[PDB]
C-alpha cells in the first residue's frame, strides 16, 4: 500500500506466502515439478513434466495443506515456436486456505496427455475443448470428440496456423434444396492491420541478445 | 456473514399444525395468489402508445452515423483514419485524395450498417466531431443493399438532423 | 469485353464472372436454376418479372450482394422491355404457359412477346441471346401449343438471326409438371385414362441438364446463331413411363380435368404434347455437344417423386 | 437405453437464452441420461479477440452472457488492471461496484422469471421486466446504449454520471423492494411452485466442488463461498450485505437464493448512492486513459496520447493471469496472456455456466422428463458464454 | 533420438488392423447411411467414395498418425451412426454444387490467375 | 350494385392484405444478445401484443420469422429447415447487425455472413441491438410492406 | 455545383460518375442515384478572408471543444493568404 492513486498497491504478505509455498510443492514431487515461479500480482506457477498430470494435480486436491477442490479453468495456449507447440494449463482454486494455483504442462500434437477426469469430473468438458479446437488427445478420456466445431470440420480452429476466416463458407442452395459448402470467398478482405511500434516498451522483460 | 434462507421449523403445537392443516384443505395461500393478480388488474397498465408516443432517451443514444459539417458549410472530416482504424467491426471503409484546393478530404467513406455494432468507438476517436451517431434509430430497410451506407448518404443524414445532432452534443460535450 | 466484364475470381458467390444477363420469365421452373447457376458464379443479373415482388423472394438467396434486380415490365409494352436490356451481355427468353388466357393467348406468348424480345435487343445492340424453342416445332403440328411455338421459332431466328435457339424435349425436375403431372393429376381422385398410349415415344430430358447446356452456351463464341435441341440418353414409351412411375411412387395403377381459371391441369390441348411423337432429329447438335451430358431417368427420377413416394424397383424398358 | 430422443431447443421458446440440441436416453418415463449439444452459437470470440486491441476486445465481453453485461466487462477490465499494474481511481470503482449490484438485478430478474416462464408461470415475466426496462435508462443514460454499454472500460468507466441521475436510482431503489415481496407472493409460498423444486435436482456438497460448481450453486448446498467476501475487488470490503445460504439443496431453495440476492443487491445500493465519492472517473494516466477531448484540442502531449491509444492500443507488459470475480450466474474470469503487444495472445473465458451444464447429467439422472425444465432453468444457462 | 510415446499401436503392423477394422465399419454402414437420410445415391458410389478417402492416405508411415487418422474416423462414422449428422453434412464428402475445377495447364491459363 | 372488375378485386383484395397484416404471429428465433430486446418488446411498456402481434406460436403456424442473433454454421441447417416448414405467407424479418451481415462476427469461420444468405429475408432492422423500439417499428413497417400488396390484382390481370 | 454528364447521370463531388458504357447503373434503374448537392468545395470559397495584426493568428473552428485542434497558421507571406488545415478557413495580414 501507498499513497499514488495511478498504481496497484503490491500486497508482499501474500507474494511471501506463496514463495514459502513454493518449495513445499517442489520438495514433494520432485520426479516431475520443472520450474516453480511467482508472478508480482500474486500468482503462483507449476511448471511440471507432462507425465505427472495426475500425481501433481490428485496430490493438490486431497493433500492435507493444498485442499484445492476445485477446478477453475482447463486450457491450453497454441505456441508453434516451441517444440511442444501447444501448454496446457489447470488453475486450481482452494476454498479452505482462499487461494489459487497455476500448473502448466507441454505438449504436442502426437503425444496424448492422461485425461484428469479421475482426479475433477469438472474437466468432462474442458478437455473435449482442448481436442476439438486444439488438436491435443487425451488418453483414457471417456468420451472425447468435437465440443464446439461444426460436425466433419477438417481442421482444429484455434491452431495460430488456422486462418481466421475458415476454409469453407455456407449458403442455401435452390438446386439441390439443402445446405451447401463452398471455398471461402469474402465480399471484403480482412484488412490486416499492423501495430506493433518499432520502440522497446518494456526494459524489464527484454530480452538479451542471441 | 451468511444467512439461513430455508431453515424454519414447524411448531407442533396444535394450533400451528391446524394451520398448516388449514392451509391444504383451504387452498388459503392460493386465494392469495388470487390476490395479488387482482389488484394488478386495477392498476394503470404501464403501455406507452407508439408511434404516437416514444421511449425515454438520452442525449448520449446511439443510433445512425452521421456525417458533421462546421457552421459554414464544410465537412468537418478530414480523414485521418481513426475511425477506420478502431472501429472493432472493421465497418468502415475509407479513401482520400488532395482535393482542388489541395485539402485533406475523403474521396470514398463507407460504413456498413450491418457490420456496425453500434458501440460509439468511431465518434469518440474522432479529432474534429465529424463522425457522429444521431438520435434517429428508425432506419429499418427492405433491402440488405440499403444498410451499406457511402460518403453521400452519411453526409446527408448528417445535414438531415444536425438540427437536433448540435443539440444533443450542446448538452454532453462536458461530460467528455 | 467491356471494361467492368471482365473476368475477376475464382468463379465462387462472390466471384465476377462477366455475364450480365437479363432473364425474361424467370419465375418459372426453368428459369429458377439458370439464375442460379448465373448468381453461382457471381454473374450480374436483371430479373423483370409480372407478378408480385413476394414471389421473386426465393431467388434473393441465390445471388450475392447487388447482383439480383427486380424491374418490373408487361409484353405488352416495350418501353420496359428497352430498359432491361439497355446494357446486357446476353439476353433469356423464357416466358411460356401450359395454358391459355383471355389476356395473352398461346400466339402472344410464343410469337409476339418473344419477337417484340428479340427487335429491342437489336435495337439495343444486344451482343447475344438466347430462346428457348420447342422439340417438336411445327406449323403443321396438331397441339396449338406447338403450332404456335413454331411460329415464334422462324421470327427469332430472322429478328435476331444470331439468337441461339434451343429446343428440348421434355424437361423433369424438382418442380416439373411432367413427372409430377402423370403421378398426381393423373392419378389423384381419378383412374387413369390413357387413350391407347402405346404409339408414343417420348424421350423426356433433366432439368439440371438443360441448365448446364445454356451457360455453355453463353460462353461459347461458335454457338452464335445455330440451333440445339436438348434429348435424354434413353428413349421411352408413353405407356411403359406411367407404369413405371407409380412403381417409384407406389401408386396403384389401372391402365386406360376441364378449363377454368386459376393454373388448369389437364388441358384441352395439353393431351396433344403427351400424345405428340419426340421428333427425331439426329442432325441437330444437343447436349453432348455442350460438354454435357445427359442424365438417365433412371437415375434421377428418384429424388422428385420421393415426396410423392408415401412414407428393388427394375429400370423402365427402353425402346430403341 | 431404451428409446433415445434429441430434444431440441432449435424452435426457441419463449425463453431467450439460446438454442440447445439435446440428446436424451430414456427408460419409460424417466430420463435416465443426458448429452447436451452446445456448439449451435461457438461464433469463435476467443479466437477474434487474438487480432484486437485490448480496447477493441472490450464489447466482446459485453456480448459473452447477454444478460449480465456490465459484470463482465468488470471482469475483464480487473484482468487488464492487474496487468497493467495500475489502479482505477476510487470514483471509479464506486460506480462499476454500483452498476455491478444494478446488473445482478437484471440478471437474477430474468433468471427467475423466466426459469418461472418456462413453468407455465407467466405472470412474474412481466411485472419484474418493466423494472428491467427502468433499469435499461440508467444503461442507457450512462453510456447511450441500452444492453451494450461497454462502459467499463481498462482504467474505470467513460464518462462520468448525468446529472439527476442518482438522484434518480434512489427513486427506483426505494420502492424496488415492494416489487420483491410481490414476486415472493405468487412463487415462494404457493405449492403448485414447491412441488416442482423441491427435492429435484439436489447437488451433494463434495461434488458441488468437484465438478467445478460455482455462485448460487456452491451456495445453494451449504458451501460458505463468495468472492465479494473472500476476494473482494473494487470496495465490496467497504460494505455490508449476508451472503444467503441454502440447506436443502435442491432447485427450490437456489430459488429462494437468487430472491435474496437481489434484496442484498438493494442493502448495497443504498450504501453506494450515500457513500459515492468525489474525483475523476478514470485512471489519471494519459498512456493508458485517453484524455478528455478538451485537453486534446489543446495540448501537444494530450492529442499524440489521443493518436495512439486509438490506432494501437496501449502494450501491456508480457505475462498472463487468472482473474475472476463473482458474476450473477457463478464465477466468471479470463486467462488473458500478453506477450508485449497491444493485442492479447490468448483469452480463455471461464463462462460459469459451461460447468453448470456438463454437470446437468449428474443432476438429471432419475428424473422425470418434465423436470429437465426446472433443471436447467435453476442454473441459469445463458448459451453466449458456453459457446463463445 | 527417436524415443516417442505412442498412442494405441506401437507399430504398422498393429496400426494398419485397426485400418482394416476401421473400413469394415464404413463399408457396412454405407447402406445404412443412405437409407437413414434418405439421399440419392447409390450405396454402391458411397463405398467407392469411402474408399478415396481411405486411398489418399495410403502414403502414411507414422505410426501414430495412422492412430490419430483413425481416432477421427470413429468420431464421423459415430455421428454418422447415431444420426447426429443431418443430410446435408453427409453429402459434403461429394460436392455436388462444386462446378469441374479446371486442373490442367492450359485450363488455367484461359480462367484466372490460380497455379 | 355495380363495380368493375378491377374495382371488386381491390376492395376483397384490400381485405386479405388487412387480415394478413392485423393478425401476425411471429416465430421467434432467440439465439443471442438481440433475443433479449425481442423479450422487451413483448414486454409491458411497448405490448407488442397490443398490435395482435402474439407472443407465442407453434412454427408450424407461425406467420413470420425474426432471426435474432447469430447463425453459426452448426445452427444454419437447423433455420432453414424451421424454415421450409412456415405455411404461406411466411416473411422472414432479419434482426440485428449479425443477423444481417454476421455484425462483430463478420470474419469468424463458423459463423454465416449474413442469415439472407439461408434465406430470403423481407425487413432488415439494423442495431446490435436493435432497441425494443426500433425493431417494434420494422414489424410496423411490415405491416405496411404487406399493405402494399396486390395479389388478386396481378391475378385478375393474367 | 451540380454538372451532369451527356449521358444525364449527375456528378459528385468526388467526381465519381458511371460512364457510358458501364452496366453498373443499372442499378439505378427504377430508382435514384443519392448524392448530396452542398458541394463542400464551393461552401468555404463562398466564406470571405480575415484581416489580422500579427504575423500568427490561432484557429479552432469556433466553439473551442466543439471544433479542430487549435492551430497556429503563419501570415508572413503576403503574395498568398493563410489556411487552416481542418476547417479551411483563410486569413491574411492587413495593410502589409
Ligand atoms: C363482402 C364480403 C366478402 C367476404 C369477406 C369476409 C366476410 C365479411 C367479414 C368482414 C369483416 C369486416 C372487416 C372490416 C375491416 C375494416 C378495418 C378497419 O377498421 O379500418 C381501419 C384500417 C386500419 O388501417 P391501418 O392498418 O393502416 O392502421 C394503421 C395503424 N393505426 C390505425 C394505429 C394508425 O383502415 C384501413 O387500412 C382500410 C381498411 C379497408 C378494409 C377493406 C375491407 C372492407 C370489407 C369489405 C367491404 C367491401 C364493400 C364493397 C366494396
Ligand atoms: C379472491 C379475492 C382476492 C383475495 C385476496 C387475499 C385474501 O383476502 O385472502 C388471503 C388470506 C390469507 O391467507 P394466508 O396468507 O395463508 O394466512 C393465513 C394462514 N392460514 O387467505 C384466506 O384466508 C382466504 C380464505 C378464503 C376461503 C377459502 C376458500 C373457500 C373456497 C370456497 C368458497
Ligand atoms: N416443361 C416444358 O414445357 C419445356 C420447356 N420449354 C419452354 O421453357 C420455357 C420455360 O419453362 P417453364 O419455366 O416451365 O415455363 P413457366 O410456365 O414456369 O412460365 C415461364 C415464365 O413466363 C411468365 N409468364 C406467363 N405469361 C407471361 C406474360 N404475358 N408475360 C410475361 N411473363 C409471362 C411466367 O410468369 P407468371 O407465372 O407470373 O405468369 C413465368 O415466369 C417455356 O416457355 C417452354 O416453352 C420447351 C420444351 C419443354
Ligand atoms: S458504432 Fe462502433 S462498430 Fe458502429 S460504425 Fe461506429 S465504431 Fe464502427
Ligand atoms: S476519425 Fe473523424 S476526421 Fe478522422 S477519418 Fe474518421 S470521421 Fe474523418
Ligand atoms: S445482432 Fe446484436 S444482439 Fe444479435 S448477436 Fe449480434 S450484437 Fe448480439
Ligand atoms: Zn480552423
Amino acid at each position: 500500500a501507498d499513497t499514488r492513486p495511478t498504481v496497484r498497491p503490491r500486497n508482499d504478505v501474500a507474494h511471501k506466502q506463496l514463495s514459502a509455498f513454493g518449495e513445499y510443492v517442489a520438495e514433494i514431487l520432485p520426479k516431475y515439478v520443472q520450474q516453480v515461479q511467482v508472478s508480482c500480482f500474486n500468482e503462483l506457477e507449476i511448471c511440471i513434466h507432462p507425465d505427472g498430470v495426475i500425481p501433481v494435480l490428485t496430490f493438490l486436491r486431497d493433500h492435507s495443506n493444498a485442499q484445492f477442490k476445485s477446478l477453475a479453468d482447463l486450457t491450453a495456449v497454441d505456441i508453434p515456436t516451441r517444440q511442444n507447440r501447444f501448454e496446457i494449463v489447470y488453475n486450481l482454486l482452494s476454498l479452505r486456505f482462499n487461494s489459487r494455483i497455476r500448473v502448466k504442462t507441454y505438449t504436442d500434437e502426437l503425444t496424448p496427455i492422461e485425461s484428469s477426469v479421475p482426479v475433477y469430473k469438472a474437466a468432462n468438458w474442458y478437455e473435449r475443448e482442448i481436442w476439438d479446437m486444439f488438436g491435443v488427445f487425451f488418453a483414457n478420456h471417456p468420451d472425447l470428440r468435437r465440443i464446439l466445431t461444426d460436425y466433419g470440420f477438417e481442421g482444429h480452429p484455434f491452431r495460430k496456423d488456422f486462418p481466421l476466416s475458415g476454409y469453407v463458407e455456407l449458403r442455401y442452395d435452390d438446386e439441390v434444396k439443402r445446405v451447401v459448402a463452398e471455398p471461402v470467398e469474402l465480399a471484403q478482405e480482412f484488412r490486416k492491420f499492423d501495430l506493433n511500434s518499432p520502440w522497446e516498451a518494456f526494459p524489464a522483460y527484454r530480452q538479451p541478445p542471441e | 456473514t451468511y444467512k439461513y434462507v430455508n431453515l424454519r421449523e414447524p411448531s407442533m403445537d396444535m394450533k400451528s399444525v391446524t394451520d398448516r392443516a388449514a392451509q391444504t384443505l383451504l387452498w388459503t395461500e392460493l386465494i392469495r395468489g388470487l390476490g395479488m393478480t387482482l389488484s394488478y388488474l386495477f392498476r394503470e397498465p404501464a403501455t406507452i402508445n407508439y408511434p404516437f408516443e416514444k421511449g425515454p432517451l438520452s442525449p448520449r443514444f446511439r443510433g445512425e452515423h452521421a456525417l458533421r459539417r462546421y457552421p459554414s458549410g464544410e465537412e468537418r472530416c478530414i480523414a485521418c483514419k481513426l475511425c477506420e482504424a478502431v472501429c472493432p467491426a472493421q465497418a468502415i471503409t475509407i479513401e482520400a485524395e488532395p482535393r482542388a484546393d489541395g485539402s485533406r478530404r475523403t474521396t470514398r467513406y463507407d460504413i456498413d450498417m450491418t457490420k456496425c455494432i453500434y458501440c460509439g468507438f468511431c465518434q469518440e476517436a474522432c479529432p474534429v466531431d465529424a463522425i457522429v451517431e444521431g438520435p434517429n434509430f428508425e432506419f429499418s430497410t427492405e433491402t440488405h443493399e440499403e444498410l451499406l451506407y457511402n460518403k453521400e448518404k452519411l453526409l446527408n443524414n448528417g445535414d438531415k438532423w444536425e438540427a437536433e445532432i448540435a443539440a444533443n452534443i450542446q448538452a454532453d460535450y462536458l461530460y467528455r | 469485353l467491356h471494361h467492368a466484364v471482365i473476368p475477376h475470381g475464382k468463379g465462387g458467390r462472390s466471384s465476377v464472372s462477366g455475364i450480365v444477363a437479363t432473364v425474361f420469365g424467370a419465375t418459372g421452373f426453368l428459369g429458377r436454376y439458370v439464375v442460379n447457376h448465373l448468381g453461382r458464379m457471381g454473374s450480374q443479373v436483371i430479373v423483370p418479372h409480372r407478378c408480385e415482388p413476394y414471389d421473386t423472394m426465393h431467388l434473393r438467396p441465390m445471388g450475392d450482394l447487388g447482383q439480383i434486380i427486380f424491374m418490373d415490365w408487361n409484353g405488352r409494352d416495350k418501353d420496359s422491355i428497352r430498359r432491361a436490356v439497355e446494357h446486357s451481355s446476353v439476353v433469356i427468353n423464357l416466358v411460356g404457359r401450359e395454358w391459355e388466357t383471355q389476356n395473352f393467348d398461346f400466339e402472344d406468348v410464343f410469337v409476339k412477346i418473344p419477337q417484340a424480345i428479340a427487335q429491342v435487343s437489336k435495337e439495343a445492340g444486344v451482343e447475344k441471346f438466347i430462346h428457348i424453342s420447342h422439340l417438336n416445332a411445327d406449323i403443321k403440328s396438331s397441339s396449338k401449343y406447338l403450332r404456335s411455338k413454331a411460329v415464334g421459332e422462324k421470327e427469332v431466328r430472322e429478328t435476331f438471326p444470331e439468337a441461339t435457339i434451343i429446343k428440348p424435349a421434355e424437361i423433369f425436375g424438382r418442380e416439373d409438371r411432367f413427372l409430377n403431372y402423370f403421378a398426381n393429376i393423373r392419378w389423384f381422385g381419378g383412374v387413369p385414362l390413357i387413350s391407347l398410349g402405346k404409339k408414343t415415344v417420348k424421350q423426356p430430358v433433366y432439368i439440371v441438364d438443360v441448365t448446364k447446356g445454356i451457360i455453355n452456351a453463353i460462353k461459347d463464341p461458335d454457338a452464335r446463331g445455330k440451333t440445339f435441341a436438348f434429348v435424354g440418353p434413353s428413349r421411352y414409351l408413353l405407356f411403359d413411363l406411367v407404369q413405371y412411375v407409380f412403381a417409384v411412387a407406389h401408386r396403384p395403377f389401372l391402365p386406360y380435368f376441364e378449363i377454368s381459371p386459376f393454373e388448369p391441369w389437364t388441358t384441352r390441348d395439353k393431351v396433344e404434347r403427351i400424345h405428340t411423337t419426340d421428333k427425331i432429329l439426329p442432325h441437330l447438335p444437343g447436349l453432348e455437344d455442350l460438354g454435357v451430358e445427359a442424365t438417365p431417368l433412371e437415375l434421377k427420377a428418384i429424388e422428385v417423386l420421393r415426396r410423392h413416394r408415401t412414407y428393388d424397383v427394375q429400370p423402365a424398358k427402353t425402346i430403341p | 437405453l431404451v428409446s433415445n430422443l434429441t430434444l431440441n431447443f432449435g424452435p426457441q421458446h419463449p425463453a431467450a437464452h439460446g438454442v440447445l440440441r439435446l440428446v436424451m436416453e430414456l427408460s419409460g418415463e424417466m430420463v435416465r441420461k443426458c448429452d447436451p449439444h452446445i456448439g449451435l452459437l461457438h461464433r469463435g470470440t476467443e479466437k477474434l479477440i487474438e487480432y484486437k486491441t485490448y480496447l477493441q476486445a472490450l464489447p466482446y465481453f459485453d456480448r459473452l452472457d447477454y444478460v449480465s453485461m456490465m459484470c463482465n466487462e468488470q471482469a475483464y477490465s480487473l484482468a487488464v488492471e492487474k496487468l497493467l499494474n495500475i489502479r482505477p481511481p476510487p470514483r471509479a470503482q464506486w460506480i462499476r461496484v454500483l452498476f455491478g449490484e444494478i446488473t445482478r438485478l437484471l440478471n437474477h430478474i430474468m433468471a427467475v422469471t423466466t426459469h418461472a416462464l418456462d413453468i407455465g408461470a407467466m405472470t412474474p415475466f412481466f411485472w419484474m421486466f418493466e423494472e428491467r426496462e427502468k433499469m435499461f435508462e440508467f444503461y442507457e443514460r450512462v453510456s447511450g446504449a441500452r444492453m451494450h454499454a461497454a462502459y467499463v472500460r481498462p482504467g474505470g468507466v467513460h464518462q462520468d454520471l448525468p446529472l439527476g441521475l442518482m438522484d434518480d436510482i434512489y427513486e427506483f431503489s426505494k420502492n424496488f423492494s415492494l416489487r420483491i415481496d410481490e414476486l415472493e407472493e405468487m412463487l415462494t409460498n404457493n405449492r403448485i411452485w414447491r412441488n416442482r423444486t423441491v427435492d429435484i435436482g439436489i447437488v451433494t456438497a463434495e461434488d458441488a466442488l468437484n465438478y467445478g460448481f460455482s455462485g448460487v450453486m456452491l451456495r445453494g448446498s451449504g458451501i460458505q463461498w463468495d468472492l465479494r467476501k473472500t476476494q473482494p475487488y473494487d470496495v465490496y470490503d467497504q460494505v455490508e450485505f449476508d451472503v444467503p445460504i441454502g440447506s436443502r439443496g435442491d432447485c427450490y431453495d437456489r430459488y429462494l437464493c437468487r430472491v435474496e440476492e437481489m434484496r442484498q443487491s438493494i442493502r448495497i445500493i443504498s450504501q453506494c448512492l450515500n457513500k459515492m465519492p468525489p474525483g475523476e472517473i478514470k485512471v489519471d494516466d494519459a498512456k493508458v486513459s485517453p484524455p478528455k477531448r478538451a485537453e486534446m484540442k489543446t495540448s501537444m502531449e494530450s492529442l499524440i496520447h489521443h493518436f495512439k491509444l486509438y490506432t494501437e492500443g496501449y502494450q501491456v507488459p508480457p505475462g498472463a493471469t487468472y482473474t475472476a470475480i463473482e458474476a450473477p450466474k457463478g464465477e466468471f474470469g479470463v486467462y488473458l496472456v500478453s506477450d508485449g503487444s497491444s493485442r492479447p495472445y490468448r483469452c480463455k473465458i471461464k463462462a460459469p455456466g459451461f460447468a453448470h451444464l456438463a454437470g446437468l447429467d449428474k443432476m438429471s439422472k432419475g428424473h422425470m422428463l418434465a423436470d429437465v425444465v426446472a433443471i436447467i432453468g435453476t442454473q441459469d444457462i445463458v448459451f453466449g458464454e458456453v459457446d463463445r | 533420438s527417436t524415443s516417442v510415446k505412442p498412442i494405441f499401436s506401437r507399430d504398422m503392423n498393429e496400426a494398419k488392423r485397426r485400418v482394416r477394422e476401421l473400413y469394415r465399419a464404413w463399408y457396412r454402414e454405407v447402406p445404412n447411411t443412405v437409407h437413414l437420410f434418405q439421399l440419392d445415391i447409390s450405396v454402391k458410389q458411397g463405398r467407392d467414395k469411402v474408399r478415396e478417402m481411405f486411398k489418399k492416405n495410403a502414403h502414411i508411415t507414422d505410426p501414430r498418425v495412422v492412430d490419430l487418422l483413425v481416432i477421427k474416423g470413429k468420431m464421423e462414422l459415430e455421428e454418422t451412426i447415431k444420426v447426429w449428422k443431418q443430410r446435408t453434412h453427409v453429402m459434403r464428402f461429394f460436392h455436388e454444387t462444386e462446378a469441374p475445377r479446371p486442373k490442367d495447364f492450359l485450363s488455367k491459363f484461359y480462367v484466372g490467375h490460380d497455379p | 350494385p355495380s363495380s368493375r372488375g378491377e374495382y371488386v378485386v381491390a376492395k376483397l383484395d384490400d381485405l386479405i392484405n388487412w387480415a394478413r397484416r392485423s393478425s401476425l404471429w411471429p416465430m421467434t428465433f432467440g439465439l443471442a444478445c438481440c433475443a433479449v430486446e425481442m423479450m422487451h418488446m413483448a414486454a409491458p411498456r411497448y405490448d407488442m401484443d397490443r398490435f395482435g402481434v402474439v407472443f407465442r406460436a407453434s412454427p408450424r403456424q407461425s406467420d413470420v420469422m425474426i432471426v435474432a442473433g447469430t447463425l453459426t454454421n452448426k445452427m444454419a441447417p437447423a433455420l432453414r429447415k424451421v424454415y421450409d416448414q412456415m405455411p404461406e405467407p411466411r416473411y422472414v424479418v432479419s434482426m440485428g447487425s449479425c443477423a444481417n451481415g454476421g455484425g462483430y462476427y463478420h470474419y469468424s469461420y463458423s459463423v454465416v455472413r449474413g442469415c439472407d444468405r439461408i434465406v430470403p429475408v423481407d425487413i432488415y432492422v439494423p442495431g446490435c441491438p436493435p432497441t425494443a423500439e426500433a425493431l417494434l417499428y420494422g414489424i410496423l413497417q411490415l405491416q405496411k410492406k404487406i399493405k402494399r400488396e396486390k395479389r388478386l390484382r396481378i391475378w385478375y390481370r393474367r | 455545383g451540380v454538372r451532369t454528364s451527356p449521358t444525364g447521370e449527375k456528378v459528385t463531388h468526388t467526381g465519381q460518375v458511371y460512364d457510358d458504357g458501364d452496366y453498373r447503373k443499372v442499378r439505378f434503374v427504377g430508382r435514384q442515384k443519392e448524392v448530396n448537392e452542398n458541394f463542400a468545395i464551393d461552401l468555404i470559397a463562398e466564406q470571405p478572408v480575415s484581416q489580422v495584426g500579427s504575423r500568427v493568428i490561432s484557429c479552432d473552428g469556433g466553439g473551442g471543444a466543439l471544433g479542430h485542434p487549435r492551430v497556429y497558421i503563419n501570415l508572413d507571406k503576403e503574395t498568398k493568404t493563410g489556411t487552416c488545415g481542418y476547417c479551411g478557413l483563410q486569413f491574411r495580414q492587413q495593410h502589409h
